[PDB]
């Protein structure tokens, strides 16, 4: 039911976006997320971004060069992704973790999702 | 030895208490040190569920379960036996497949509070089964005195080899439970759903009590399942009693109660009978005025008309008034108490929405002014060619040597409303520096708060939050199968073939509450029908602020509605009067109830325009 923006491939430092578009719905109870996952799996993540005080949360596996961006009034948030190296690659989403207190990453994404997205970088 | 009978429940309280101690700490230090004692605020969260789910077993051993009765009016008293039997034997099914689904809940988890490096969170999912063998044990017990008491065909024992076998049976060869499937004999797909809302509505209306029979439609749609869902749904179960709204809801239940029970309802009654009873129509001019400073000190409808009653049918009763006037003009007092913090159906749609209270609260208020002044209106239209007497003249004396002594009490919802209107306070702290003011003024200013009574009455408050966390967390599991099977859309399939404005369908969904509000009661009503219908606004593109603060309304349009409408009887059972009294009585006062709510129904910009203008 949600809906998303962004993503591509990179020629041949360059960085792209993904976005989550609050279509519809209400997009800010005072948290949001972002995931990704690998073949096999569906237990990966990025961990919370605020609404309020532009607090950023992250893992450690994922310290670094990924980044955050918000606007409540036109509801429109976005991640943006500098690392460009293969281990980054996955299949992609947007999730609205809401009200969930004690994770990073558990399943609290309690009211909604993308259908996810595809992103690919790889050797000439 | 009386205690030894409820130790778990006191040590509820025990851990109520560290509650009410760790967070007065945290507000006030956390503005006098200047930085914030992180650690409180999350512990918090953690404490509650203990406490949340120890009242579950309080709501389960006093058999205090909400549930729809009206067939039990209507059927024999063989055919009760049966269905008693039934579906207390389909509950004793729930309780397995909830410790079950505990046990896969937790070895599949592994991960720590890292906002707080890490302690123990295992002791979170853990609570759930630990806690749950105490209820089973509860459970067996109350069943025994239901046979004992003739309700049932079945003893102990028969329940007890069949925990036994259950258990065995996955000790030792669980093949012949993946026998006990239905996918051996069907071909649903996309039609399940529609399956399992019909067999949801009708063990319901069967009367099982309301939250194991959402436990029941929920596991039912695993047998048309081949797939997933005992993982996904059953970590979302417990945990979603994590979420922090929910702590206040406790506090404001504590804080109606130590302030109902000092008795201060007199000292604001007796400052109203001064401040507006010197205008005549006063009995009504005070009961009308003052309500929104009753269900300021009171946070639910029936603590209103508990409180209250005495007072105002005294007063009416001392002028020489009429009783059905009376119970017209209070029942109307009671649905004030739902406009107004604190107010638990209001909060409990805040959860079931996910949408935070300061935003909704701030909202509510609008409907607080127009409710109560055309409530005002109304008496005034009637009064003045009904022919009652004119009231007693007042001189300032006497008015303000009643406000002074008063006035320590004056400030309980100005307190509550006030820190949130201002934005310096959140909605949990507001509850918590709310209990602990009307305890404290209490304590010295007045007299009659015991050293017990804090406890006596966090055990009530405790008790009743039982009831909202089975409910809550039931309600989230549904919470996998309208998300997963998109129920939005097929809905939609029959409204989308015509459907064009708000107001069609805000209408439609205001008749369907309103219909179903002449039938089940406002407590159960609110869980049945906002876990999809909530969803289903949101394919129509409504704002969930409004559609909480109209639905909330639709519910007490219910309690006010008979046959169903418990509010009714609570005002005959303080009125000593008969039910045709009562709905005469009231006859007049739906109608700026229902115009109130036409006006927000046609006009969104009223409820938009105070928190949109604030909060923006």
């Amino acid at each position: 039911q949600l809906v998303e923006s962004g993503g591509g491939l990179v020629q041949t430092y360059g960085s792209l976006r993904l976005s989550c578009t609050a279509s519809r719905v209400t997009l800010d109870y005072h948290d949001i997320g972002w995931f990704r996952q690998a073949p096999g799996k569906e237990r990966e993540g990025v961990s919370y971004i605020s609404s309020s005080g532009g607090s950023t949360n992250y893992a450690d596996s994922v310290k670094g060069r990924f980044t955050i961006s918000r606007d409540n009034a036109k509801n429109t948030v976005y991640l943006q992704m500098n690392s460009l190296k293969p281990e980054d690659t996955a299949v992609y989403y947007c999730a609205r973790s809401s009200a969930y207190g004690s994770s990073w990453l558990n399943p609290s994404r309690y009211d909604y999702w993308g259908q996810g997205t595809q992103v690919t970088v790889s050797s000439g | 030895m009386k205690y030894i009978n409820k130790l778990e429940e006191w040590l509820g309280g025990a851990l109520f208490i560290a509650i009410f101690g760790i967070l007065i700490a945290q507000i006030l230090s956390r503005q006098v040190f200047h930085s914030p004692l992180i650690w409180s605020e999350e512990l918090a969260k953690l404490l509650f569920v203990y406490v949340g789910m120890l009242g579950i077993s309080v709501a389960v051993r006093k058999q205090e379960h909400v549930f729809i009765d009206f067939l039990t009016n209507l059927m024999p008293e063989k055919i009760r036996k049966f269905t008693n039997t039934f579906v207390q034997l389909l509950v004793f099914i729930c309780i397995f497949l909830f410790i079950h689904f505990g046990i896969r809940t937790f070895n599949g988890a592994s991960f720590p509070i890292d906002a707080l490096g890490g302690i123990s969170e295992k002791w979170i999912f853990a609570a759930l089964p630990v806690v749950a063998i105490l209820m089973m044990f509860r459970f067996i017990q109350a069943q025994t005195l239901n046979f004992k008491t003739g309700k049932s065909y079945l003893p102990a024992t028969f329940f007890i080899i069949s925990a036994v076998i259950l258990f065995a049976i996955l000790f030792f060869a669980p093949d012949w439970f993946k026998v006990l499937r239905i996918s051996n004999y069907i071909k649903l797909g996309s039609s399940s759903v529609y399956v399992a809302l019909l067999v949801w509505l009708i063990i319901m209306f069967i009367g099982v009590p309301v939250g194991w029979s959402l436990f029941i439609a929920t596991l039912l749609y695993f047998s048309m399942t081949r797939w997933n869902v005992v993982n996904a749904a059953t970590e979302k179960l417990v945990y979603s009693l994590d979420s922090f709204p929910l702590l206040a809801v406790p506090f404001y239940i504590l804080t109606g109660i130590l302030m109902n029970t000092g008795g201060i309802t007199e000292r604001i009654f007796n400052f109203a009978k001064a401040l507006l009873g010197h205008y005549t129509g006063g009995m009504g001019h005070v009961n009308i005025g003052a309500s929104l400073l009753f269900s300021g000190m009171s946070g639910s409808a029936l603590a209103d008309a508990g409180g209250l009653g005495q007072l105002e049918i005294k007063a009416m009763r001392d002028a020489g008034y009429d009783d059905d006037i009376c119970g017209g003009i209070t029942a109307a007092s009671c649905i004030i108490g739902p406009l107004v913090p604190p107010s638990i159906a209001m909060i409990i749609y805040g959860v079931i929405a996910n949408e935070s209270i300061a935003k909704l609260f701030i909202a509510g208020f609008i409907p607080g002014v127009l409710i109560t002044l055309a409530l005002m209106a109304m008496n005034y239209r009637i009064a003045k060619k009904r022919g009652y007497p004119r009231t007693p003249k007042a001189t300032r004396e006497q008015l303000c040597s009643s406000f002074k002594q008063s006035f320590w009490a004056i400030l309980t919802p100005l307190l509550i409303i006030g820190g949130i209107f201002s934005g310096l306070f959140s909605p949990t702290e507001s509850a918590i520096v709310a209990a602990a003011y009307s305890v404290i003024i209490g304590k010295f200013v007045y007299k009659e708060l015991t050293l017990k009574s804090l406890f006596n009455s966090c055990i009530e408050a405790m008790a009743i939050t039982g009831v909202v966390a089975l409910m809550i967390m039931t309600v989230t599991f549904f919470g996998d199968m309208i998300a997963r099977e998109q129920v939005a859309m097929r809905v939609a399939d029959v409204f989308v073939a015509v459907a064009d404005s708000p107001l069609t369908v805000l209408i439609m969904i205001n008749a369907l509450l309103l219909f179903l509000g002449m039938f089940i009661d406002a407590l159960a009503l609110q869980f049945l029908v906002l876990p999809m219908l909530i969803p289903i606004a949101m394919q129509f593109n409504i704002d969930l602020i409004f559609f909480g603060v109209m639905t909330t309304l639709n519910m007490m349009v219910g309690i006010l509605t008979p046959p169903m409408g418990m509010a009714l009887f609570v005002v005959a059972r303080v009125g000593n009067m008969s039910v045709s009294t009562v709905t005469k009585g009231v006859l007049p006062f739906l109608i700026p109830v229902f115009v109130t709510l036409v006006l927000i129904t046609i006009f969104p910009q009223i409820i938009t325009f105070v928190p949109n203008l604030l909060i923006p």
